[PDB]
């Protein structure tokens, strides 16, 4: 969806490379 | 004199104002020594209940009921029982069993809050304790009881953000 | 079994020495719409549906038995204690609803005395004869000092004469037919009691009726050995049955 | 052609309705709040009032502070009625305003684009930082950061000839040496808050509604500290970013 | 089908020219609690949830292009013309809510000019600078006189100089990309809007923040032949969608 | 609501229990042991006695050294009667001192953070150093490392003109050049220990029982030594650590 | 467990890269 376009995305974990999405209720 | 006590005390009266109040705040400096306060200043926010537990250290032979209370903001700190009454609370009566654990609710606007008064909105309300009857006892016995304060984090509870506190020096 | 909790929204009472809890009329206010009324009710409302605790008394060795206090319904209530519950009574013609009540007194195994704490329907609460109108003084308002009882409980008359006696009559020497509990000293420092709702109509036009009665009455005068604790009081945690309310309007200023 | 705007709203049309003619569009994909927003934008600068091998402590030089705050919105070292408290570190400002006499420079910091251009009341994202250097002597620098309504602990030195910011638990960054000149890295959303306000925030931040209308607590994302040998260009990236509820972006001037 | 009628509780407003009723973010205030709370919130209080209907203002000839009125909320309805709703919220930390409004204002077929009636999320309420302080004055009282337009719409800053801009800017060239409709004289009396609950919080700390406010703004300006009713006022019709109430307490002094 | 302390514990509460409400709760993670405490924090920093083509030797100067101890706790060139004896490897100290009149800097160095909030009685982990350069210069630098107990072999130069730290077969490390500048890297668990006191130990060090009361022996990570032209900030770093037996933290001042 | 979030996380075998526990029972 964002600025982004490198195919090797990974190396860092998702939950360490960005903020965890969560739903109150 | 102003120096500290695991307690406080009560005895055959009903004082006209609070007997103590601790303000719901880890920030908050008569919990300054507690383990909750102590691991909560390495944390940036937290969230859930605060537990604070009171234990009677008076004599067997004495009775007497208290109203524990916590007051969110808006309206500002309670001044009197009845003010107090008003808001979340309950009544703990003396008897055989020695203790009672009262939790101070969870109730904000936020999602999480503040661990530390870094800056000045200051708090997240107080918890007031009142006498609700006079403690009553006999003759030959101890007119003043002391009552044991202790708090910690209710269930509900949790801590975020791992940071560093500025630092300080033991007196 | 003697150690009790009982909340409701936001408050919650507690007792080590209770001895049950007394229902009036063996039931309780269901919070029905009165039929009555065409408009939809307003009701349930949690903020209003709690333990308003307040102050009653005073209990001396001085007061004698039969001395007694009365508290009256909703209108106690109505006003700046009541809080939600009193705020919304204030607005509207018509409130239906029950009780649910508390009464704490506190002293010890040295010490001596019983009270007759009970609900009455109906009962007489006014305070004294007003100066020229031939009509009571102060109906809707707690006693602030206990009242003595009557040698011969023939009521009382505003014609500012004497003889036989008045509708407003009561009878202490029968008292505990009413749904009532006994405060012991030497057994319990609480009492829990409830009642229904009941009066001459459906809902009522609580403005200018206390229907309902809570009445705090010496049976054996208080009694204690010199050194033990002399203060004594009577508090009580009051609660709102189910109120049912009807008739919203611009607010009546109790005040 | 015909309709009514009265009722909130109205038809959407492309030449083909009223005419003889047809819809001409093209696939597209740019003008995504997400990837617009997703580019390194400069809010300020940093530079070091002091040596790696010292107390940090709050300084201001020509507009310049040791220490900077991560929000978009305006910031500086607080104001008074006697002019901004330099001793100071930055917080929100509630406008833009000058360095000096002249329009430029400013002496608050912020992200200029967004300002002239946030279309909406609430956003949220993390945010990508980086901080690169102005000079060009063989770098010595400590850069500390903290999330929002941490303490600062902007205390003493423990350890002698050594930098006070790199004594933290939190987040520190160690850069030295020849060709190492740029710091580059993302944080989380780290507010109290749900969302934040893109712009303004209706409300008092006190209590005692005396103080501080118009800005929203806790609404950035922490801080930055410096120390040691280098000045360095600051800036942010919209990651991820989300927006709320709609509103008008900053008037442009008519023409004269 | 331009006649419509709308009840809530006790309350009915009633129109024979709408143009339906544009619901904002395309969705409503549901009325869930908060997971922010942990204590059961006050909800669903019938007398509570009605329309309060009341003045805003007087639409003269000498109001120009995007003059206008700014109302808070929940603020303009916090004290007395809140009624029952008015008197809970002042006694809890927290509420949060929706909104449901409808702006009344008619003149004749002989009249012209348009109104821009709509609502927008922390939208500047602030009346002036506070001598002394640095700070506004009422944000949180609605407008009692027209408000003129910036022909900069650049804000208003606090610290008495002036050069770029404020947070709390304006720019009313755009004020129609804000959930709204349009009141146009030949067309119709009424507009009918409705928002969602938003905010930066799960709930609001009512007390200190007016995160709604309503906005009605004149477009093209009233004109009118001599002989014409010269006298045209514009009130509106307000109520509080799905209120609910958190953290109870003593009550706020509003007053 | 009603209970008994006296057991030695009570009912844990949430808001549900006493009134009608709920569980406010969420997920969450950062609070743990392991998380928490794995992260970089400086413990102090070495000083070089001299270059890189000599014999190395203690060297002590404005309280900085060329060696030090690899522990939390505190350490320091040996105390004395008349005064730490500086011709020599720093040892664990038993409390933390002030470098002179004012509080700060310290004498002592140690993980001021870890000692402020060691909620526990022993702990066991792997240690990640990190020696970070303080200064501008072309580096040109030795590091010698050692497990806990083993031999200082502070020797003479076997070759001419080179590091005698260098010359062991124990791990060293050899850094040299413009833009080298930073020198990392982890040790394992080696103490002839099961777990360590997180802050005391309370008995004697010598069978005789007549020395160093307090102090765990080989309660360390063993030891670095520095030779040549740069001095360096070092920090340690908890790898997957392991806490025992919960104790009382250091206490806090009350507010006057 | 710890503050590593690192998909590539090997490189260097695991018995080198921490100590080796093992249980003296």
């Amino acid at each position: 969806s964002g600025n982004e376009g490198v195919i090797i995305n990974n190396f860092y974990s998702n939950q360490y490379q960005n903020s965890i999405d969560l739903s109150a209720s | 004199n102003n120096k500290r006590y695991p307690y406080f005390s009560a005895t055959n009266s009903v004082p006209t104002t609070s007997l103590v109040d601790y303000q719901v705040a880890l920030s908050c400096s008569c919990m300054c020594n507690s383990m909750l306060a102590a691991v909560a200043r390495n944390f940036n926010q937290y969230r859930g209940s605060l537990n604070f537990l009171f234990v009677f250290t008076g004599a067997a032979m004495v009775k007497g009921k208290f109203l524990i209370a916590y007051t969110p903001p808006g309206a500002g700190k309670p001044t009197t029982r009845d003010q107090a009454m008003q808001a979340t609370y309950a009544i703990w009566d003396l008897g055989l069993n020695s203790s009672f654990v009262f939790t101070a609710p969870f109730i904000s606007p936020t999602h999480y809050r503040q661990t530390s008064y870094t800056s000045a909105a200051s708090v997240d309300g107080w918890v007031t304790v009142w006498q609700l009857t006079p403690l009553t006892y006999p003759s030959g016995t101890p007119v003043n009881s002391d009552i044991l304060t202790l708090v910690s984090a209710g269930d509900d509870f949790t801590l975020r953000m791992p940071i560093s506190p500025t630092k300080w020096v033991p007196q | 079994d003697r150690v009790a909790s009982d909340k409701a929204g936001n408050s919650a009472t507690n007792t080590q020495s209770t001895v049950g809890r007394l229902c009036g009329y063996g039931e309780a206010h269901h919070g029905e719409h009165p039929a009555s009324c065409a408009d939809t009710a307003t009701d349930k409302v949690l903020a209003a549906e709690r333990y308003y605790t307040i102050d009653l008394a005073s209990w001396t060795t001085t007061q004698e038995a039969f001395s007694h206090i009365r508290i009256p319904l909703p209108h106690v209530l109505a006003g700046e204690d009541g809080g939600v519950f009193g705020a919304t009574l204030r607005r509207h013609y018509l409130c239906k609803t029950g009780w649910r009540v508390q009464v704490q007194c506190n002293a010890s195994q040295f010490h001596a005395g019983s009270l007759l704490v009970f609900m009455a329907p109906e009962f007489y609460t006014g305070k004294g004869t007003k100066t020229g109108d031939m009509e009571p003084t102060d109906p809707f308002t707690m006693d602030t000092t206990w009242r003595a009882p009557q040698g011969a409980p023939t009521g009382y008359r505003y014609d500012s004469r004497t003889g036989f006696f008045a509708m407003n009559h009561q009878n202490q020497w029968q008292w505990t037919v009413y749904p009532h509990q006994i405060l012991n000293l030497r057994t319990n420092t609480t009492v829990d009691l409830e009642v229904p709702y009941v009066n001459i109509a459906p809902t009522s036009s609580w403005t200018q009726h206390a229907n309902w009665t809570l009445v705090v009455a010496v049976f054996s005068p208080l009694q204690y050995a010199s050194g033990s604790s002399s203060d004594v009081q009577i508090t009580a945690s009051i609660q709102p049955v189910n109120p049912v309310f009807n008739g919203l309007r611009h607010e009546t200023v109790i005040a | 052609g015909s309709d009514n705007a009265e009722k909130g709203k109205v038809s959407n049309d492309d030449a083909s309705v009223d005419f003889v003619a047809e819809p001409v569009k093209l696939p597209e994909n740019q003008t995504r709040v997400a990837f617009f927003y997703d580019r390194a934008v400069p809010i300020g600068m940093l530079r070091p009032g002091q040596n790696i091998e010292s107390t940090f402590v709050y300084q201001e030089n020509d507009l310049r502070l040791n220490c900077l705050l991560l929000t978009p919105l305006p910031s500086f070292c607080p104001d008074s009625t006697s002019g901004p408290v330099k001793t100071k570190a930055p917080v929100q400002w509630r406008w833009v305003r000058s360095g000096g006499t002249t329009n430029f420079p400013l002496m608050t910091k912020q992200d200029y684009a967004f300002l002239c251009f946030s279309p909406f009341t609430y956003y949220k994202c993390d945010l990508e930082v980086t901080v690169s250097a102005l000079g060009t002597d063989t770098v010595a620098s400590v850069l500390r950061w903290a999330p929002t309504g941490a303490p600062a602990d902007v205390t003493d030195q423990l350890i002698g000839y050594t930098p006070s910011l790199g004594e933290t638990r939190n987040p520190h960054m160690w850069l030295v040496g020849a060709g190492n000149t740029q710091i580059s890295f993302v944080v989380p959303y780290n507010s109290p808050l749900s969302v934040l306000p893109a712009a303004w925030f209706n409300g008092w931040s006190d209590f005692g509604n005396t103080k501080d209308f118009g800005v929203a607590p806790n609404a950035d994302f922490g801080r930055l500290w410096i120390q040691g040998n280098t000045s360095a260009s600051v800036r942010i990236r919209y990651k991820k970013m989300k927006v709320f509820c709609p509103r008008p972006t900053l008037f442009f001037p008519w023409p004269v």
